[PDB]
């Protein structure tokens, strides 16, 4: 089941730049498309975020871990918790200068209950 | 005398069967399941028995000393396989050691190759004692070799890929029709056994 | 309380009862073990996520600080110059306890070396210097993802097994034992009328023979 070979991120500019210089998000030469997207806080619409999520999940199944900032993921909280398939990994991380967010993690939220 | 009781519906509730069992020495029960699956020899190896095994060793040792221990080993293998099957269904064959799979597959091979036989093909009409002895040796030697190989550390999944050839060989061994040399067949079986040992040794590498 | 096969089928139903008991006990214990291992996964994933929350922030903030230290942020070049990923994902196979797990493993991909970002001079060294610390959180993140997947799989498996055990205990055994009692009652009933019939014939015979031999005294 190793079709999902890449890792996507929906994060702020500096985090995405550090990720790219390290290098996991690959500009897919086969698709000429980047599965990594630089989020612009306040400029990128929630519709675009949901569209990229849908791509990486259903259409571009080449992504294994769909990373996103906790603050950014909050804007798509409904989308975040609507998709609950464990085959594609979805991890939430704090945004730039944003501390650890326990309630912003759907997985942790579910963990706290039924515990 | 070879009587032939008839089933009366229930397996053994009828009193005639009880009375016959009270006196008769050798009993060859019937298995519904195997009959349902067209496994024509439907002798149930869980209830049937024979009390002349004790005495027949006097004749066995004069010609074939290995029947007693080998037969007991085969019966133990079959009993272990069936008891494991009793539980495997309720859960599934996922958390099983290599030895468990070895025993299960060996039992299946014996049941589908050793026990089964059709009384209509020329090569299968009558199985002499020596041929049965050699074919039994083949199966039990294969099983013990596999057990020894896995015990010392190895993945039976990988080993099975190589073994498939000798497994097919032993499964097809029965097709050696008798009445050709009566001794050349024994040499063929011995060569097959030696080649099995060689193939396991080299593949075990 | 079932379809009633009354034809000396006692042995079959007793076998079913024994099988039900065995399966019940085995599944009970399997669920116990799986829950025990679920607890530790919960604790460890919680701790790992909590510590990563700040480890990543310090790593990324230090990388940004060194980027500004040179006076020339290299965000644009790393945004356009990157070609291939440095890490690939591989599925990890493992059976934690009974259940087979399709875990994930941190399959590093050094096939592409450190990105050719050095070369700016002052910042050429610092970018790769901060990359390692920025390349450190990847392993923790992938470990966290593997823990998350294992958590989900364990949760669903234990839920399924527990509900199955409850259903078996609360449905099957009563249904079969009521039928057992019914069959026992019927088989007890038959012998009663059989005995009555035999008694009738015996009394008929004894009475008639006594009457016949009564006159024979004369």
């Amino acid at each position: 089941a190793e079709k999902r070979t890449l890792i996507a991120v929906i994060a702020d500019e500096d985090t995405t730049t550090g990720l790219l210089l390290a290098g996991i998000g690959q500009i897919t030469p086969e698709t000429q498309e980047k599965n990594f997207f630089v989020y612009q806080e306040g400029k990128t619409t929630k519709e675009e975020i949901t569209d990229k999520f849908n791509h990486f999940t259903e259409e571009r199944d080449d992504i294994a871990i769909l990373l996103i900032n906790q603050h950014i993921a909050e804007n798509i909280r409904a989308r975040v918790d609507s998709f609950t398939n464990a085959f594609p990994a979805i991890l939430e991380i704090p945004s730039k200068d944003h501390p650890y967010d326990p309630e912003k993690d759907s997985v942790l939220k579910r963990v706290r209950k039924l515990f | 005398i070879v009587a032939a009781v008839s089933p009366a519906g229930g397996d053994f509730s009828d009193p005639v069967t009880t009375a016959t069992l009270g006196i008769t020495q050798v009993f060859w029960g019937l298995d519904k399941k195997l009959a349902q699956r067209k496994h024509f020899p439907s002798i149930n190896t869980s209830v049937s028995y024979s009390k002349y095994t004790n005495v027949l060793n006097k004749f066995y040792d004069s010609n074939y000393p290995e029947f007693p221990v080998l037969r007991d080993r085969m019966k133990e293998i079959l009993s272990n396989a069936e008891e494991l099957e009793q539980v495997v269904q309720l859960v599934g064959k996922s958390a099983l050691s290599d030895s468990d799979k070895i025993t299960l597959d060996v039992a299946t091979l014996i049941k589908e190759d050793f026990l089964q036989q059709n009384g209509y093909s020329t090569y299968d009409a009558f199985c002499p004692i020596w041929k049965t002895f050699d074919m039994m040796r083949a199966f039990i030697s294969y099983h013990d070799e596999a057990q020894k190989a896995v015990a010392n550390g190895a993945n039976w999944s990988k080993l099975a890929d190589s073994t498939g050839d000798v497994k097919h060989a032993v499964s097809s061994s029965k097709f050696f029709e008798p009445s050709r040399g009566e001794k050349e067949v024994h040499g063929e079986f011995e060569k097959l056994l030696s080649t099995m040992q060689e193939r396991f040794a080299e593949s075990t590498d | 309380e079932q379809v009633f096969p009354t034809r000396m089928t006692l042995g079959l139903m007793k076998t079913k009862l024994k099988g039900a008991n065995q399966g019940y006990s085995l599944l009970k214990r399997k669920s116990e073990a799986l829950t025990k291992r679920f607890r530790d996964i919960t604790k460890r994933i919680d701790d790992a996520k909590q510590k990563m929350g700040r480890v990543m922030q310090t790593a990324a903030f230090s990388l940004a600080e060194v980027s500004y230290a040179t006076g020339e942020n290299i965000g644009y070049q790393v945004q356009e110059s990157v070609s291939t990923a440095r890490f690939k994902v591989r599925a990890r196979q493992e059976n934690v306890s009974g259940v087979y797990l399709s875990q994930f493993e941190s399959y590093i991909d050094p096939e592409i070396n450190d990105f050719r970002l050095t070369g700016l001079g002052r910042g050429g060294q610092q970018v790769q210097r901060a990359k390692e610390i920025y390349s450190r959180a990847v392993e923790t993140l992938v470990e966290l993802a593997s823990l998350q997947t294992a958590f989900i799989i364990l949760d669903e498996v234990i839920k399924v097994t527990n509900r199955r055990v409850n259903a078996i205990e609360h449905v099957i055994i009563p249904r079969t034992e009521n039928t057992i009692a019914y069959i026992n009652s019927e088989l007890d009933e038959l012998d009663r009328e059989e005995f009555y019939r035999l008694k009738k014939v015996q009394e008929k015979k004894q009475n008639e023979t006594a009457k016949l031999d009564a006159e024979m005294k004369l």
